[PDB]
């Protein structure tokens, strides 16, 4: 359009380009769109492309000051959803120029943050986003990633073991350090603050950091293995966040954690850059299937959020538990794991992957398993997550009848028995009970752990 | 297409046609009915963007008669016939102005 | 891992 | 419980206290809980109280190191939901000691961030949260608030007028400033960056700030009215955010904006403290009915998010449009407005308010109306939002057939005609057309605006 | 506004 | 008071609120006050509430710019001191 | 004593030196001591010398590590009090080495801060303190003083006129500036924040500073006379105090004020050094006859506090009103004035001066008169305070029936009529009414002011 | 209620009615009796707020005759009939001005 | 003032 | 101590 | 210029 | 030394 004509217009003629082949540099998005009744699919897809890019609810004269054809998002393909009929899949391409370099949420909130519909869409859901390699290279990514983290902690050949201190709230700093010390000396690689342990009246953050670090050094000397505790630096302001991270580094803490939900993207991205500058490992917690990622027809799918968290940066990523999930979503669990750790993820509709995602050299992220898991879950966990994972047993360790050290040892024995059995070629999920029962013959701690919780 | 003509403005209601006596009176009635205290400020035209105009006497705290406010507007006009004159309404609950508009654009 | 599953491969 | 016994236990005996009267200092929460089939309501409510506080999926010995009775969250009342039968209302009290002072999301993510269910709950929804005054006093709140903002900008007696520059993306800095200049000189109080205008290749942030500030000063000199433009300081890292805010202050920009969704709580809270320290007004955008707040039985209700945003701090708050919403949710619109601006909001179930919310002296926040609104919406907008609001007309201004200045004037005339008519005692919503038609007799700009978009 | 609708009132 | 009248006034009518129940957020103070001879207890307690808050020795017009009823300190109870008779206890809420 | 013998001992043999002639460098103190019954005067005076210097309630062996004879405070003379018989005057000399240079309260709190009695004294009162010139030279003193202040403000030949804005609390920033503007344009030299106006919810400090400074500049342009407003920088922390002072300087405010009671010595001394470094005048408020200086037999006399405030630093000093005081204490008023302004104050028991106080070149301080004063007080005020004073009329100006400008003019006319009459040789206190009545013939503002308040 | 009329002022005594010859003379007598040295400063009206006005000749150090000061005021007036003229009194003990007031407001 | 009343005088 | 004598108790 | 000769064109 | 030879002595 070369001439200005005020007034509301349809979006199909500008924002629906069925003959458009996406450039390699394009940000691609797959939306599950349920259009308003009567509205054609091509128009509704065009409406989402307009509102998430250069479109306005009415024609503006300022469009003619730039070239819309270059800058606009444009829907280029529509596909039926297998199962539903109301919804359809819109594939929309966004020129890479639309986004701030190294600011992956600026992609995200442009796409769905403030995209209400332009009166043509009654339901939107962002399924997948292809971040082109050109854009990936501008993001910080994980400050260290799997391979460097293993080198720094000198840990090889098995999943790492962690544990959140319980109760979630209420412990004094010294009692917190006692719990940490007992877990670490018993065989856990890591302990961690609970996500909502920041700096409360019952335990100020600086006191916690000091006692925890003393606990970490003591257990490391008494086991001869490197130990860590994710010190939670999540804070109300960035200054406070950086101050706590600086104190963690000052006292020699190898690893910190950040609640991405509490803190937000800006804080997390800054923290991840800080962590790479200061050689501190960064554990990220972002609950999924909670508010944002649980509704199957309304919201942002967790694999998009997973991609964002990897670009924003984190050496570990945790959402929810995987074993309690059904065998059906286990295929989605395996696809989730691959987005975190692999360099190139090919398209696979069965797993929910609509685009090839190329990470290039961006480091992978440790996948974290938590939840109400105990020793009996260990075979499934080892089989599903493999070696490049952290298995966190909070209640499973502090809930052992003989205390933290024994609980840590039980989990450590169970983990190593499963890893050894896997390396011997045994099907550890099918033979799980027998593997644990045999290892329990030499580990009284494991024996009573298996009696404490049910197979 | 018509070209928009740039001119100086005087904040609230200055984009409407200039107020006659009835329209001014209705606004003062509104301010009194809201429990706001009418006041009068004035300033030299070139200083109209200052935060502190000259206050005419004191705000008429607890004034209920619209005609008293109008008379004081006239008194302020006569005392400073070249000044911009503004009618304000103090809202002591918000410690803000509930209403403010220029009754004479000055010269 | 890392370079086993590259787009280059 | 005085003695340690390992193993999974029910939560009813610890976390269900039907005789508990909440202390004035308690954080109160109202959850709409749908329990797993078979699970009793008192047990499921107890499960949510446990997981959002001091509970673990299995008994841990570290509970005995502290006093759970003091620290635990405890459900104290259960109510049916009017309409549903599967769901019920759980009222849970949290001791104020559980939370970091001045970190309101630490309250929020403790409550729902990472609360999956303990196998007793299949559906959770946070309806309302009573922040006690003791906790409110620890939060920064709005850096200035309504009354101070009006004093700083010297604006009284009407809603403020704003406009997002369109197209959302694609304009060069100089062309951006041209659009801003034309809008401001035409009668708008504010213009603003689009939420996703940060620092893109087509317009780097520093160039935008300079040209916009030149546009703002020029229009202010040519109108004799104070002008502003919300400069978007949303950035990938906190350092970058602060740097842009500092440059805004350095060049004399009176107001900045922050996309809370993009940036996150930590960045926003830090920015709001910075704004109070530097006398800069802060506009907050947080889309609601988008991902988080749209699903009526799954997620966090927007009034809880509204309370958080007020405590976190912002002088303006924007989510979505209010006029297009139905008359039914207009009562929820009015309740939303009051949470933003009033000092004490009494309980009112009809509006969704389950607790008295006392703000004390915390300043109110300007409510912002946007969307596809134009002159015809002005009567409803003035009637619903009243004076302490910002009415943003992006497309409604730049989509005027005679350009921005004329569009700005049309909206300015419509607004002042509605305000004057309201002050005269007329029912402006019922008499809206006649009010605008009469004002259109003296404003050709308004006349053709009314012909451009439909009543 | 501000102090019109206080809990004190 | 809605209207401005200059001059010295008593404080009893503004700063003595015997029916005031302190809010949980109020700063409460207990003063042992010995009043000037002739001055009533309610007036002297009102005087301490005025001077320690929003009161002036003479009426000022700027009081009408704000809401004194919200901001003022107000004495709400008076008690005898066990032992003395000259003194009394004033309870003032801020 | 050369040998160590543990145990409680009398102080007379060490700390009572009736043959001691004070060195010119000695800090001298005059205490009104009421001893415990039975205790001799020489012993009780020795007890106060011991406890305020190198004495301990029991003999300590560490005394023998130093030379007590050099370091001890020693009482050297005892005098009866004219009127009482229970009390007596103890004169105690302290070697200058006992005190930190430039830290005059370290003198003060050593003397009376923590001096309980050593079981020999039941009543103590510090009447006067001779600060030797050697010690005076180490203190900062007033940042500018009378002569420099007059040069900076270009004010000569009369007392300066000020006014506290009323009501003390409750005004918004803009309304505060309106009151300031009206007072200043009417003829006052200064306005001021009330002592307890800091940064309250109804008026944040930065907004107040901006509006007040705009008011000050406007009235200065409209009168052709220099104007000022004491911006209160009293703050909870030193960082906050300095920040407000820096903002005062940044916007061109010529003068700030500090509540010494609220802030304290350390803050005030730092502020006074800052003021000299930045060319800002400093007004000090320290209420006397309030808690500290009212009880005639218990506490620190106001002339000692006056000396401290001059050394600590302030260009103006205010305590309470002088005219309402009786003719008896007028002699004490005149002596108070001289300690503030003169270079050398000779000893004079009738005025309460027990030592010659030499200030050398330390600048004098403006004496400030306030209270419920109005036009009728002007003759007495001019006669008592003379030209080097600030007469503050808060209620006397804002309580004028025609508003601030008229009130300011009334006070300005009254002041100038009294000064002119004084310069003509008339006895202005005896002829006060006639002087004001004559000036009232030409000043309607003054005429009705005299009718508003009683002669 | 009367409205206060804003006008430029001239520091000490400018709020009194303008001084006649006797009132000026009495102030100079006071300054001499205090042992202060009378001096005369003058400046263009627009520069009246400068710290440094033009000094008329030198301060009349050790001048005892009031009429000499008055004559020099007249001389300064004639030399600069449009300037504001100020009478100052130097106090060498305080190195301050003991007294200062404007005798001619300039034009 | 200042140097009028010195100890030197 | 600490939580033994709370207002909550 | 700038976007006239893009690879996109 | 130090305080042996003072003016005080």
């Amino acid at each position: 359009v070369k001439k200005y004509s005020a007034g509301v217009k349809e979006y199909r003629q500008t924002y629906w380009m069925p003959e458009y082949t996406p450039l390699d540099s394009d940000i691609l998005a797959c939306f599950k769109i349920t259009p308003q009744p009567g509205v054609d699919r091509e128009e509704a897809a065009a409406a989402v492309a307009a509102e998430s890019s250069t479109g306005t609810w009415t024609t503006v004269w300022t469009d003619l000051l730039t070239d819309m054809d270059y800058y606009k998002g444009r829907a280029y393909r529509i596909e039926d959803v297998p199962g539903d009929d109301a919804a359809f899949y819109a594939f929309i391409a966004y020129p890479i120029d639309l986004f701030e370099e190294g600011s992956v949420v600026n992609v995200f909130t442009s796409l769905v943050g403030n995209v209400f519909g332009f009166k043509a869409v009654r339901g939107l859901r962002l399924e997948d986003v292809r971040f082109p390699l050109a854009y990936v290279k501008t993001c910080g990514g994980p400050p260290h990633g799997i391979q460097v983290e293993r080198d720094k902690m000198n840990k090889y050949g098995r999943p790492l073991l962690g544990c959140t201190i319980k109760p979630k709230l209420g412990l004094s700093a010294k009692n917190y350090g006692r719990a940490v010390y007992e877990c670490l000396r018993g065989g856990l690689d890591f302990t961690k603050d609970d996500e909502n342990i920041n700096s409360q009246p019952f335990m100020r953050w600086r006191d916690r950091f000091l006692f925890v670090q003393d606990a970490t050094e003591t257990a490391e000397a008494q086991t001869g293995e490197r130990k860590g505790h994710y010190l939670n630096v999540t804070a109300p302001t960035p200054e406070e966040m950086y101050k706590r991270a600086e104190f963690a580094k000052e006292i020699g803490a190898p690893i910190i954690m950040h609640d991405y939900i509490t803190g937000g993207f800006t804080a997390n991205t800054g923290l991840a850059k800080w962590c790479q500058d200061n050689g501190v490992l960064l554990h990220i917690h972002r609950a999924m299937h909670a508010v944002i990622d649980r509704n199957p027809n309304h919201g942002i799918h967790f694999r998009v959020l997973t991609k964002i968290l990897r670009l924003s940066g984190g050496d570990h990523l945790h959402t929810g538990t995987v074993v309690g999930k059904l065998e059906g979503d286990r295929a989605s669990t395996l696809g989730w794991i691959d987005l975190l750790r692999e360099s190139f993820i090919p398209e696979d509709r069965s797993r929910g992957i609509f685009f090839d995602q190329d990470w290039g050299s961006m480091p992978g992220v440790f996948a974290v398993a938590s939840g109400g898991i105990h020793v009996w879950h260990m075979p499934a966990l080892v089989n599903i997550f493999g070696d490049d994972s952290v298995l966190q047993f909070g209640g499973g360790t502090l809930g052992h009848p003989w205390g933290n050290a024994a609980g840590a040892a039980a989990n450590r024995v169970a983990l190593e028995a499963c890893v050894e059995a896997r390396n011997q070629g045994r099907d550890i999920e099918k033979e799980g009970k027998e593997i644990l029962t045999a290892a329990a013959q030499h580990s009284p701690e494991l024996k009573i752990a298996m009696e404490t919780w049910k197979e | 297409m018509q070209d928009y003509k740039q001119s100086l403005k005087y904040e609230t209601f200055s984009y409407l046609p200039p107020m006659n006596a009835e329209r001014i009176r209705a606004q003062i009635k509104y301010a009194i009915a809201q429990g706001w205290s009418p006041g009068i400020e004035h300033v030299e035209v070139k200083n109209s963007m200052n935060q502190y105009w000259y206050m005419w006497k004191l705000p008429f705290f607890g004034e209920q008669n619209v005609d008293n406010v109008l008379a004081e507007i006239e008194a302020c006009r006569s005392a400073y016939p070249t000044h911009q004159v503004k009618l304000v309404a103090y809202d002591n609950y918000a410690q803000s102005l509930g209403l403010a508009f220029v009754v004479y654009r000055g010269n | 891992p890392r370079l086993d599953l590259i787009e280059q491969a």
